[PDB]
């Protein structure tokens, strides 16, 4: 109320308003869903479009050889993050030749936002991010809010509508957890998840958005007629 | 440094601080600017309320960019100031590296260029002034007449006007000015210049400037009396 | 670069200025006008270091044209003069000096008096009757100290002047392929063609 | 931040005006009233002291009448220590050019870069304008004898005679009434002093309320000298033309 | 632009079939003056790296800080720092080798041969140099200073190429090493004969041998060698 | 006083044919009269079928390639994943070079590769980044010795046809994969010979449009 | 090392605009680094400028000096004049006097304006228009059979080969000029390549039909 | 007041919605992308009959390949364009080839967002960009001042860009020819304007993958209204 | 390349009975080529005088920067700036140019308008003050001058004599200097007049 002027201010109740104004775009962005076994990280995002004349919104964006995400809420904000990100995983391989930790990555993200929060004249970032990848440790995913908060999940979901598809997650936890060695049918789990979020319109050709990275397998996006497999 | 955005968007679309500041220019001295066949003329407005001045050394409403290109305007006096300065350094530098003197588009595309910058940059206002800019691009005798404005947009004009009820000296030219058949000489674009004036001003004293441009870099500025004898002649020609 | 001369009489100043630009053992050309007009009855010749001399005499032009325009009014020779030994003057304890010598021949309207000033590149000025840059004044002076007279004519001048370019191309090493000579006076500058 | 303290002193009104601009020029209205009469043969410079008190030292006092060079003066109405801040930065100017061209500076060069100044402190940077309006009298070999005026707005004008402070409007009348193109400098000095005498709060125009100065050719043969009067010498040319 | 001071010589190393073997004196000459007696010139990075420095001991000393600060930055919110995440001889070298050739590149460069030794994870040999002019070469046996001249020969009769690192068991190895080391003494005029000798085994892991000596010189037949030409006694 | 640059020696060859390109290059790395390696590759894969060596001063070629892959990757980020062509790259290489033209990358680089047409191309470059494309072209240590041979056998340079008088010269015409390896082992066993910073090995990439390929052999050790 | 500094440039103008002739040889040193030299940049498809003293300065500053043409006929919707191309490229290089740049540069176009137009920059600053330039070791030359068979009224085709012939005999005697002869013809309408000439066959060729270098055996 | 970088309760950026705003007032842009070329079409609107009405410049060519037309607060564009076209030439100097088309857009969005307290204030001005290239053909953009671009069969910003995008809707299908294209956007221009539509207050344009970026003579585009009306009167 | 002596030049003061004198020669060369013998190295400011020798270009340079700063202090003081506070003015110039200093050799002299004391002084490039009760020179022939004035120099000289004697130092001195002399000027200065005196001297 008097409190939401800019970032650096608190409310009464102890809150960050611009923050939570922040949060609210990723709301009204188009549902992406994340999900991982362990072998294997996949991305599946809902693309949208301004109308039939124009082309779908691209939503996920390749970070390295061995990471990426996808997006949710303004599009610019993630373009800006996600080069950060291609410049960190760029500064590790250059420097000291090693590939870096989705973890870091993750750490590397919250610390970015977090100042934007906390000085003046500054916003903070209006976008979710989806960060997928594989490293030494296995295969990752993450969760990247505007807030700064960062969390590591075997599956999730943001934008509108995703409480359908984090909700079938939650159910579908213990079997989609155990496909190794099986892309397609981690794929074919995430697909159906997001299709828990959907409402009057379905999943077309160039609508649906998905990605994969794993053990023998590149970060790789696959579009179009590409994922006419999974309808 | 002052770093305050002053210049911004409002609810409706619109940024007042530039429209404001075209309030400055419609507070400002009546402008006109006709071009003929072979010749640009640039009449301005002078209030009458300043009796007691030294009209010798008092700044002069039109001023030259180039000894080719010619620049008049209404609103803040001050502000003009800047623009005709930046202009000026301009016009001699593009002499210096393309070893040829600026064309009138290209003098009035910088000036409204710098205008522009003012609407979104931090810090600063708007200029609260409108151009009228006159002349001949090298070794050209087609007659050129341009106008800028605080928001940084700027167009060609066969005639134009600016400043306080501009609005009935710009009704005037819009019906007595014809398109197929502009002043074919310099007296009937004089004439047609002093005549729409006429309708604004009051007397035409000390109170009407009138400067001529013609191809060639040559630029001279009418005495009271050469003004007069066209103030004279419409009056008599008037009464009918 | 190399040869540039100046002569001030009783109602004119004289510039000549060498036509040849030579580089290692070539000469480029023979038809260099080592001169720029900075005003209308200002006119300031050159010479010095390849490319300095150029982009120091168009940066003076550019500048006293910009006074010009801005007070319409044309400033006085010595005036010029001292603008441009300041930037000389400035330019020495640089990181890169300017390495440019030049004589300002102006008529100042409001004395109705021709005026030859003298500047090198350490922003050393000077108002002579006669002046040169370089070796060219070993040879020039005491000729010109011998056969001057302050009461000349511009004709009488002139052919002080060929006396100079004379004794140059008899006893200088190097062919400067003639002179361009300017006049200046109260109606302005002006090119002597045939020379 | 910060933002919420800030007045936005280089803004337009609705109606395409300077807020700090008319506000400043509201309170040079109240600073003591300055002349300035230009003549044929020099220029007369008459301004009145902001109510004295008797304890005041008068005759080395200086609050209205400064000088820039050996050629050009001004006459100040407003707040004083911002004249002063602008009067150093153009006494620096015209050294400057004397320095560069070796030729004293012309009045208007001076008074455009001084009024450029002020102009900039309305456009950009966020600060207050400064309070003062000048009048300047001086002299050159192009133009002449001189008068100019600036205000907070930047923007300068030439007058043969005029006032700043307070009450030009009736001082501004009084002097487009008596003045005549042919005036010589003592017939100047005269009209400067009547136009006070009428225009002012006090009840009785006397010397010590005063401040004049004049520039003349009257030294020897073709050369500008500066007269700031002493105490003495306004209350004798106060006697002369029958005030007191 | 520097010169260098305090100084160390020789760095010697060399591959064997299940990992790297590196040594060095512990000399620290101040030009002819054998000055300090007690430097360490082998800096353990983990239990599975080894950097081997010679050349500036104050330019030594700053890299062993960096170093020293490389293993706490790796274990900032690395809960895998002494597994999967650990600093590998790969990371520890790259970041060297970029540190080198950007000092020399602004002409103020970490007057050092540096020799990093170690086994990675997945059990891989790791031996590679990098020096003050950032140049980088890998080979199955790198030796610096004298050691180039003197060692390698030696080193490369036990190991020419790659094929023969599989053939090279580490009590062969190391005794080239030792020998190489004797040899060094016996000709290098800025080396001590004590030394330190570290193996990195991608079985055994680290071993960081301290206070060794060169033992089993041969110094006999001296007392026979008179004059220098012509004189008989 | 500290001298930023060294000599390490080696030499590269390039050879571009009609549907193929060759880009070899010793693997002896040296300082002064000391071996250092006799196996340290300097001719890289850099993606999109382009081939690079920046050969004599290693820390200079390593950098200069480092950069390259570099912008190989960064390109592909800001393009939609577009293929950088080999009049591109060497474009790219030019500006990379010239961006240290005050203190320069001291190294001879040669990029090979298949042009937009899928035709055999090479690109030289100076140290600076004056660059052009060739048939042929020698680099390093060993470049003055091995140049002048390619020039008679790959371009047939001085081979005029026999029995017409030395009217008709010996026509141009493409050589076989075969036959340009031929020449490029026969180029390095000569300079081997009669340079002592040439030898240990050669390493020969070979660029189709169906990838990179690699072939190894030994040289003499001396 | 060295550094490539591939010379013989020249470039005249004449009744049907200007001729450019080049040579086509590189050195470092004594070797001979390229015969097959590129020593004419077309800066656009209506502007030449000529290759002398450093390769790579004239290269990218020369590429960079069609970059800056390209973007002034988009801001003015109007062809650069030759005088505006030269000034660009020679206000550049004295940015860098000092710095070691090495060029010698002829920029030649053809425009309404200005007509048939050359001017010569210098890396030392130095722009200067003119009729007839000549550029690099072998620059003398070329100058004694350009200005011995010089006119304004030479035809299109005799002026090509003019030039062709000047670039040969700086060929024969300077050392390290040679390889091959390039040949342009600059017209209002843009430039027109006139092929790349091997030296070895074109001398031969020129002494038979010719009858000169009497003093070469053939 | 209120910071500028600032979030609506909503989740929107207030400057960049009012931006919106100032948008709509603008004059009309269209363009129409077929495989025979991408037409470009602009209402010029002069604001009174002495105004030299060929001075007013909306349409804009970037590179060879590139051009782009304008609706909005028109002077902010300047800079927009400036940067394209430093843009396009750049990459041509560093890659030797020419700039894919969204690449160019993309550039060109960077800059939207580039404001705060940089610049004072996002662009008052939206952008069609139309294009050729080798990998993805004949392509339109629509660049707003929220950095977002949307690629477009067929687009329509501006005063009356609702009405006409629900014509373009109807009208476009993937086999339009470009003379076509060129009709169906005078047609469309001369619903929405106020003003009626002649070769004066009208601008056509168009880029092939043969000719390049054109701006249509005053001429060219008389005959294509002709063209048009008969046509219209022909059923 | 030595700054102080391309030029060429002298400057000589000294003091009398209530009064001083300063003089120069006229020469402005380029080392063997004489170029100029109007090249005065005397100027004034109000009433306190100021000479200067060595590299013409910062003599011309010091001349207005001291005409600006002095007329500024007239400003600001309402007064003219006296002999010993200008002396501090000049060494406080040129020690602010310590590591890039003018290459000149100046000299103050004038008469202390309240006191009526006669004041000279010299200066080194970088501004160590040399005051003097007797004679200040300065010059590519100072040498000569110190030679001169300490055997001519005696105390209390009226301002006629003072002239014979100064004039005499500096064209002896001036004539065994080669890039001295081509003319000379003597400025004899008493309380409230001035008199400028043009030597006739020797033009090789
Ligand atoms: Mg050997
Ligand atoms: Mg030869
Ligand atoms: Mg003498
Ligand atoms: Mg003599």
């Amino acid at each position: 109320n008097n409190y939401d002027g800019d970032t650096v201010t608190f409310s009464p109740t102890g809150r960050l308003f611009q923050v939570e104004y922040a949060l609210e775009a990723i709301k009204q962005g188009s549902v992406t869903v994340g999900l991982r076994s362990n072998t294997h990280a996949v991305l599946v995002a809902l693309k949208r479009n301004a109308d039939e004349l124009s082309s779908y919104q691209k939503k996920i964006i390749k970070c390295d050889e061995h990471m990426g995400l996808s997006l949710a809420g303004l599009a610019p904000d993630a373009r800006v993050l996600s080069n950060y990100l291609r410049q960190q995983c760029n500064y590790s391989s250059l420097v000291f030749n090693r590939k870096l930790a989705v973890e870091r990555a993750g750490h590397l993200l919250c610390d970015k936002a977090q100042k934007n929060t906390q000085s003046y004249g500054g916003r903070p970032y209006g976008v979710g991010l989806l960060i997928i990848g594989y490293d030494k440790s296995g295969a990752h995913l993450l969760e990247f809010q505007p807030s700064g908060n960062v969390t590591e999940l075997y599956g999730t979901a943001i934008g509108a509508r995703s409480q359908g598809a984090k909700t079938y997650l939650e159910r579908t936890l213990d079997t989609f957890i155990k496909i190794d060695g099986n892309p397609d049918e981690l794929i074919k789990a995430g697909v159906e998840a997001i299709s828990q979020s959907l409402r009057d319109e379905s999943l077309t050709v160039d609508n649906l958005s998905i990605a994969i990275v794993g053990k023998d397998t590149p970060f790789t996006i696959y579009d179009g007629e590409a994922v006419a497999k999974y309808i | 440094g002052y770093d305050r955005a002053l210049s911004i968007f409002s609810p409706d679309g619109h940024i007042f601080q530039v429209e404001y500041a075209l309030e400055a220019v419609k507070r400002g001295t009546c402008a006109v600017g006709v071009k003929g066949k072979n010749c640009v003329v640039l009449g301005c407005e002078r209030r009458s309320t300043l009796k007691l001045q030294d009209t010798r050394i008092t700044p002069s409403k039109v001023s030259k960019i180039d000894s080719h290109v010619v620049l008049s305007f209404s609103g803040l006096n001050a502000d003009s100031r800047i623009l005709i300065e930046k202009a000026r350094v301009e016009a001699q530098s593009h002499r210096l590296t393309l070893e040829d003197p600026v064309t009138v588009e290209y003098l009035t595309r910088y000036v409204a260029g710098v205008q522009q910058r003012y609407t979104q940059s931090g810090g600063v206002r708007p200029f609260g002034v409108s151009t009228l800019i006159a002349g001949f691009d090298p070794r050209d005798d087609e007659p050129k007449l341009y106008q800028t404005e605080p928001s940084g947009i700027y167009s060609s004009w066969s005639a134009q006007t600016i400043g306080r009820n501009s609005k009935t000296v710009r009704e005037f030219l819009e019906k007595n000015y014809d398109r197929k058949e502009p002043p074919a000489t310099v007296e009937e674009c004089v004439k047609l210049t002093v005549r729409s004036l006429l309708e604004v001003v009051q007397t035409g004293a000390k109170n009407i400037e009138i400067t001529v441009v013609k191809p060639d870099s040559d630029i001279v500025a009418l005495s009271s009396e050469e003004i007069n004898q066209y103030v004279t002649q419409i009056e008599q020609e008037k009464q009918e | 670069m190399d040869i540039i001369l100046g002569i001030r009489v009783q109602d004119s100043v004289i510039l000549a200025s060498s036509k040849a630009v030579t580089r290692g053992i070539s000469v480029l050309k023979d038809s260099d006008d080592k001169t720029r007009q900075l005003s209308p009855h200002t006119l300031m010749s050159f010479a010095g270091e390849a490319g300095d001399t150029v982009q120091f005499a168009e940066y003076i032009q550019a500048n006293i044209q910009l006074y010009s325009i801005r007070e319409d009014y044309e400033l006085s020779p010595q005036a010029v003069s001292s603008f441009v030994r300041q930037e000389l003057a400035k330019s020495i304890r640089s990181r890169r000096p300017y390495q440019v010598n030049v004589l300002i021949g102006g008529y100042d309207k409001k004395k109705n008096k021709p005026e030859l000033y003298q500047i090198d590149y350490l922003g050393t000025k000077v108002e002579l009757p006669y002046g040169a840059h370089g070796y060219s004044g070993f040879y020039t002076f005491s000729l010109l100290d011998h056969h001057y007279r302050p009461d000349m004519t511009t004709e009488e001048g002139l052919d002080l002047l060929k006396l100079c370019v004379q004794e140059l191309e008899k006893r200088m090493p190097m062919d400067f392929k003639g002179v361009i000579v300017k006049i200046v006076d109260k109606d302005g500058i002006r090119q002597v063609d045939d020379f | 931040g910060s933002r919420r303290y800030d007045s936005r002193t280089t803004i337009f009104s609705p109606e395409g005006r300077l807020y700090q601009v008319e506000y400043a020029l509201e309170s040079i209205s109240h600073a003591g009233t300055a002349i300035g009469i230009m003549a044929s043969d020099g220029i007369v410079l008459a301004a009145e002291r902001k109510v004295t008190s008797t304890l005041l030292e008068q005759d080395t006092s200086t609050e209205k009448l400064y000088k820039l060079n050996d050629k050009i003066a001004v006459a100040v109405a407003g707040l004083t220590a911002d004249a002063e801040i602008l009067i150093n930065t153009a006494r620096i100017h015209a050294q400057n050019y004397l320095k560069t061209y070796n030729e004293d500076i012309p009045v208007e060069i001076l008074v455009r870069r001084l009024s450029d100044i002020k102009q900039g402190y309305t456009q950009h940077g966020g600060l207050r304008p400064f309070g003062v309006s000048f009048i300047y009298a001086g002299y050159d070999d192009r133009y002449g004898y001189q008068l100019y005026t600036s205000n907070p707005s930047g923007n300068y004008t030439g007058w043969k005679a005029i006032s700043v402070g307070a009450n030009t409007s009736a001082a501004q009348t009084l002097l487009q009434m008596d003045y005549k193109d042919d005036m010589k400098v003592d017939d100047a000095i005269e009209l400067a002093l009547k136009t006070l005498s009428k225009t002012t709060d006090s009840s009785a125009l006397t010397y010590d309320r005063l401040e004049f100065a004049t520039i003349r050719k009257g030294a020897n043969d073709g050369e500008v000298y500066q007269k700031i009067f002493k105490p003495q010498e306004i209350k004798d040319i106060l006697v002369k033309t029958g005030i007191t | 632009t520097q010169q260098p001071i305090v100084t160390g010589t020789s760095v010697i190393s060399m591959k064997y079939d299940n990992g790297v073997i590196i040594a060095a004196d512990n000399l620290g000459s101040y030009g002819s003056l054998l000055r300090f007696n007690g430097v360490e010139r082998l800096i353990p990075v983990g239990d599975n790296t080894v950097v081997g420095i010679s050349g500036d001991i104050s330019d030594m000393q700053h890299i062993e800080r960096l170093l020293k600060d490389l293993v706490t930055e790796n274990a900032y919110d690395n809960p895998l720092a002494d597994a999967e995440e650990a600093l590998e001889p790969s990371y520890i070298f790259e970041y060297l080798a970029t540190v080198m050739y950007q000092r020399r590149s602004k002409m103020n460069p970490l007057w050092n041969a540096i020799i990093v030794a170690g086994v990675q994870s997945n059990g891989d040999q790791f031996l590679r140099y990098v020096n003050l002019l950032g140049v980088t070469y890998s080979s199955p046996t790198l030796a610096t200073g004298f050691g180039a001249h003197m060692a390698n020969p030696l080193l490369r009769k036990v190991v020419d190429r790659e094929s023969d690192i599989p053939k090279t068991t580490v009590q062969v190895a190391e005794e080239a090493i030792v020998n190489a080391m004797r040899v060094l003494y016996y000709r290098d005029a800025r080396s001590s004969r004590n030394f330190s000798l570290a193996i990195i085994d991608k079985n055994t892991g680290l071993t960081f041998k301290k206070n060794l000596q060169v033992e089993n010189m041969k110094w006999d037949f001296a007392k026979d060698i008179k004059g220098y030409g012509t004189q008989k006694i | 006083q500290f001298n930023p640059y060294g000599d390490n020696g080696g030499t590269i060859l390039g050879i571009a044919g009609e549907d193929f390109a060759v880009l070899a290059g010793d693997t002896r790395n040296i300082t002064d009269y000391s071996i250092n390696s006799r196996y340290e590759p300097k001719v890289f894969d850099c993606g999109d079928n382009i081939v690079m060596s920046a050969n004599g001063f290693a820390a200079d070629g390593d950098a200069l390639v480092k950069r390259f892959k570099n912008s190989v990757k960064w390109y592909h980020f800001d393009h939609n994943d577009k293929k950088l062509s080999i009049n591109s790259a060497a474009r790219n290489i030019q500006h990379l070079l010239y961006g240290k033209r005050f203190f320069p990358y001291y190294v001879h680089t040669i990029i090979a590769g298949l042009d937009e047409d899928g035709k055999g191309a090479v690109y030289s470059f100076d140290p600076v980044g004056s660059y052009e494309r060739e048939q042929c072209r020698a680099g390093g240590a060993a470049a003055s010795l091995i140049m002048p041979f390619l020039d008679n056998q790959v371009n047939f340079k001085n081979q005029y046809e026999p029995g017409t008088n030395g009217k008709v010269k010996k026509p141009l015409k493409y050589l076989s994969v075969e036959e340009v390896i031929k020449l490029v082992r026969d180029s390095f066993t000569s300079a081997t010979e009669r340079h002592i910073q040439v030898g240990d090995g050669l390493e020969i990439l070979i660029v189709t449009k169906d990838g990179v390929r690699k072939e190894f052999y030994e040289l003499k050790r001396d | 090392i060295k550094i490539a500094h591939g010379c013989t440039t020249l470039a005249f103008r004449f009744q049907g605009g200007i001729i450019v002739a080049v040579d086509s040889r590189a050195t470092a040193g004594n070797w001979v680094a390229s015969q097959t030299v590129k020593k004419v940049i077309e800066i656009n498809p209506f502007l030449l400028g000529t290759m002398a003293g450093g390769a790579a300065d004239c290269q990218f500053w020369e590429t960079w000096l069609g970059s800056q043409c390209r973007l002034h006929e988009l801001r003015e919707k109007e062809r650069i004049s030759v005088a505006a191309a030269s000034k660009i490229l020679s206000n550049l290089v004295y940015q860098y006097k000092g710095a070691g740049l090495s060029m010698g540069t002829m920029i030649c176009g053809y425009t309404r304006k200005e007509g048939p137009t050359i001017y010569y920059v210098d890396s030392d600053g130095t722009r200067l228009k003119g009729d007839i330039f000549c550029v690099g070791s072998g620059q003398t030359f070329a100058y004694g059979v350009l200005d011995s068979n010089y006119k304004w009224d030479l035809s299109v085709e005799d002026a090509l080969y003019l030039g062709k012939r000047s670039i040969l005999a700086a060929a024969h005697r300077d050392a390290y000029s040679g390889g091959s002869v390039n040949l342009y013809h600059v017209t209002e309408d843009g430039w027109i390549y006139h092929g790349n000439h091997d030296v070895g066959e074109l001398f031969w060729k020129v002494k038979e039909e010719e009858g000169s270098f009497n003093n070469v055996i053939g | 007041d209120r910071g500028v970088s600032t979030f609506s309760p909503e989740g929107r950026l207030f400057q960049v919605e009012y931006s919106l705003e100032a948008i709509k007032l603008g004059s009309t842009a269209i363009g129409i992308a077929t495989k025979e070329g991408v037409v470009l079409g602009v209402e010029k609107r002069a604001t009174s009959p002495l105004l030299e009405s060929d001075s007013i410049e909306k349409i804009v060519e970037i590179d060879r390949h590139i051009g782009c037309a304008m609706s909005g607060l028109t002077a902010d564009a300047r800079s927009m364009i400036e940067h394209a076209r430093t843009a396009a030439v750049t990459h041509n100097l560093y890659y030797d080839e020419d700039i894919n088309v969204e690449s160019l857009t993309q550039s060109v969005c960077d800059l939207a967002l580039r404001f705060g307290e940089l610049m004072s204030r996002p662009f008052g001005v939206a952008l069609l960009i139309a294009g050729h290239d080798a990998d993805d053909g004949y392509q339109l953009f629509h660049a707003e001042p929220s950095g977002t671009f949307y690629r477009y069969n067929a687009k329509a910003i501006g005063s009356g860009s609702e009405g006409a995008q629900a014509e373009l809707l109807n009208e476009w299908h993937s086999s339009l020819t470009l003379k076509e294209a060129e009709l169906l956007v005078l047609k469309i221009l001369k619903q929405v304007m106020e003003e009626k539509l002649d070769e004066n207050n009208a601008q056509l344009s168009c880029i092939t993958k043969q000719d390049g970026f054109k701006i249509y003579d005053n001429e060219k585009t008389a005959e294509l209204i002709k063209e048009l009306k008969e046509k219209e009167a022909a059923e | 390349s030595d700054p102080s002596s391309i030029n060429g030049g002298i400057v000589v003061a000294m003091t009398g009975k209530d009064c001083v004198a300063i003089a120069c020669d006229l020469r402005l060369g380029s080392q063997s080529l004489g170029v100029s013998n109007k090249f005065e190295k005397i100027f004034h400011y109000g009433h306190v005088f100021l000479g200067i020798t060595g590299l013409a270009t910062d003599v011309t340079t010091l001349n207005e920067m001291f005409r600006y700063k002095t007329n500024l202090y007239k400003l600001k003081e309402e007064r003219a700036i006296e002999p010993e506070t200008f002396t501090q003015l000049v060494s406080s110039s040129l020690y602010e140019r310590r590591f890039g200093p003018y290459f000149v050799g100046p000299v103050v002299a004038g008469i202390n308008s309240k006191s009526g004391k006669p004041f000279i002084a010299g200066f080194d490039l970088i501004g160590c003050i040399d005051e003097a009760k007797d004679f200040i020179v300065s010059g590519t022939a100072s040498d000569q001058l110190f030679g001169m004035c300490e055997s001519l120099y005696e105390p209390n000289l009226e301002p006629e004599d003072l002239f014979e004697t100064i004039s005499q130092a500096l064209l002896n001195a001036a004539d065994r200097d080669a890039l001295s002399g081509w003319g000379a000027v003597v400025y004899i200065i008493k309380k409230d007049e001035v008199v400028k005196r043009y030597l006739k001297m020797r033009q090789d």
